[PDB]
């Protein structure tokens, strides 16, 4: 019950500048804090980073500290996400979960979407 | 704080129950609900509790959830093997600082 | 830097949490601005253990925390860095570090609704000794070894869940009050909330 469309997964070299957009449909989506998750590809699920549901409180992980930024628009609702000085383990496929009901902030989690593989090479 | 280390894959024949460990990597259990996804492979991640415990959102009586604090993990118990649930599962949880904690995940395959 | 903070969410929450599972709600890189939350309605507990609430607009911390639930109103008093008590030592302990507030209000105007409280409990039975941060989740059963119970009478057992009885037709002492706290702490780490200077 939840769209979510990107603009893609292309590859860049390390340290440079990523967008990633998490628009979403529905009628409840006021107030949900989200998830922003990683999975790399022979590896389980990782954490990144998470934003409330008003948006202002948003932090993130402590290997992706410093480096990366996450923000939300309300009356166009979309999770957008900044990734700058990209290294070797960012490769990995994002998604941007939601989660229950604006009280508890970690307790539920509704249906993820689709998310998109980003790929960090150094080659011609 | 540290990853929750979750078992071995495992294989089972269909017509049986299959139970799943969770085992906490450090510190104790007494913290907030554990919860589990279902992820096949190349698809996106499914939860199988909507909220904590009760009537999810399409599992009528397939999957359920236990604690035990003699071994001091989660427990997910799947009834009824189908061919749709040989799939990945990681079992999810938070730490005492707000960091979204996942597992090792485990394969459950079905015997055809 | 940040937009506002998302306090003014916290202060007017929809359904808040029990004892037994409290919520805990991590804020970090926002605008400390207490401006409004000094000219407030005359609660009865406006109290902060760690610094003057004027000059906390001008202190940079890593990340902060809150803590929102409801007890009555005798359990109160027991919220404190070391104290007895049935919930201050059992369900929520805090170690000799906290240098937030302790603000609470009670919200015994719109609840009044004779039907039977049977949402909220504190979980009187229980085995803790240390580690203050001893939260409880599971539905056991208040046992501690010795051939434990294995049914629903009991008669020698209990089911440690002991709900509240909040009625309109109550006097003091015994109110419902929501109690919000924050957490403070500071790490190895570059401070993200500062307040406007």
């Amino acid at each position: 019950e939840v769209q979510l469309v990107e603009s893609g997964g292309g590859l860049v070299q390390p340290g440079g500048s990523l967008r990633l957009s998490c628009a979403a449909s529905g009628f409840t989506f006021s107030s949900y804090a989200m998830n922003w998750v990683r999975q790399a590809p022979g590896k389980g699920l990782e954490w990144v980073s998470t934003i409330s549901g008003s948006g202002g409180s948003t932090y993130y992980a402590d290997s992706v500290k410093g480096r990366f930024t996450i923000s939300r628009d309300n009356s166009k609702n979309t999770l957008y996400l900044q990734m700058n000085s990209l290294r070797a383990e960012d490769t990995a496929v994002y998604y941007c979960a939601k989660d229950s009901s604006s009280w508890y902030n970690y307790y539920g989690m509704d249906v993820w979407g689709q998310g998109t593989t980003v790929t960090v090479s150094s080659a011609s | 704080d540290i990853v929750m280390t979750q078992p071995h894959p495992v294989s089972e024949s269909p017509g049986k129950t299959v139970t799943i460990s969770c085992t906490r990597s450090s510190g104790s259990i007494a913290s907030n609900y554990v919860q589990w996804y279902q992820q096949r492979p190349g698809s996106a991640p499914t939860t199988v509790i909507y909220e904590d415990n009760q009537r999810p959102s399409g599992v009528p009586d397939r999957f359920s959830g236990s604690i035990d604090s003699s071994s001091n993990s989660a427990s997910l118990t799947i009834s009824g093997l189908k061919t749709e649930d040989e799939a990945d599962y990681y079992c999810q949880s938070y730490d005492s600082s707000n960091h979204v904690v996942f597992g090792g995940g485990t394969k459950v395959t079905v015997l055809r | 830097i940040t937009n506002l903070c998302p306090f003014d969410e916290v202060f007017n929450a929809t359904r808040f949490a029990s004892v037994y599972a409290w919520n805990r709600k991590r804020i970090s890189n926002c605008v400390a601005d207490y401006s409004v939350l000094y000219n407030l309605a005359p609660f009865f507990t406006f109290k902060c253990y760690g610094v003057s609430p004027t000059k906390l607009n001008d202190l940079c911390f890593t990340n902060v925390y809150a803590d929102s639930f409801v007890i009555r109103g005798d359990e109160v008093r027991q919220i404190a860095p070391g104290q007895t008590g049935n919930i201050a030592d059992y369900n929520y302990k805090l170690p000799d570090d906290f240098t937030g507030c302790v603000i609470a209000w009670n919200s015994n105007k719109l609840d009044s609704k004779v039907s039977g409280n049977y949402n909220y409990l504190y979980r009187l039975f229980r085995k803790s000794n240390l580690k203050p941060f001893e939260r409880d989740i599971s539905t056991e059963i208040y046992q501690a070894g010795n051939k434990p119970c294995n049914g629903v009478a009991g008669f020698n057992c209990y089911f440690p869940l002991r709900s509240y009885s909040f009625r309109p037709t109550y006097g003091v002492g015994h109110q419902p009050y929501r109690v919000v706290v924050l957490s403070f702490e500071l790490l190895h780490a570059p401070a993200t909330v500062c307040g406007p200077k």
